[PDB]
């Protein structure tokens, strides 16, 4: 049971979820995570 | 340099941590290996 979340309309500070944490991997296609804190999106799904 | 193997995601190709960005940018340019490497205690007690 997990829970998702959309953010539209909205600035993101990425540097927030990633500053509190310590990450052991990432695995992304079509981006990287030094670009998914710098692109504008219409939308921005995320499931944790 | 030394490094822990907790941190070897973070050395990775693309990424938004503080390593990646102030203190080692790897060059993709030239052939390239990266190796994490684990010297134990018996072997680094005679070479010091
Ligand atoms: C399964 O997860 C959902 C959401 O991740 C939980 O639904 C929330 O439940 C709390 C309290 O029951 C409510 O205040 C929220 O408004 C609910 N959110 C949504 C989106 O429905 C649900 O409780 C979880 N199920 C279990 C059994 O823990
Ligand atoms: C190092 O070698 C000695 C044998 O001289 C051995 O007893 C010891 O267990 C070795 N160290 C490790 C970490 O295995
Ligand atoms: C380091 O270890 C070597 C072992 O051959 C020794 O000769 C040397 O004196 C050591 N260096 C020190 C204690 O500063």
């Amino acid at each position: 049971n997990y829970s998702r979340r959309v953010f539209t309309n909205c600035n993101y500070n990425l540097t927030k979820l990633l500053s509190l944490v310590e990450v052991d991997e990432f695995v992304c296609d079509k981006t990287t995570p030094e670009s998914l804190a710098t692109g504008c999106y219409s939308s921005l799904v995320v499931d944790w | 340099f030394a490094l822990p193997l907790s941190m070897k995601s973070t050395l990775a190709i693309g990424s938004a941590e503080a390593i990646s960005m102030f203190n080692y940018n790897q060059d993709y340019s030239n052939p390239t290996c990266r190796i994490h490497a684990t010297i134990n205690s018996n072997v680094s007690s005679s070479l010091n």
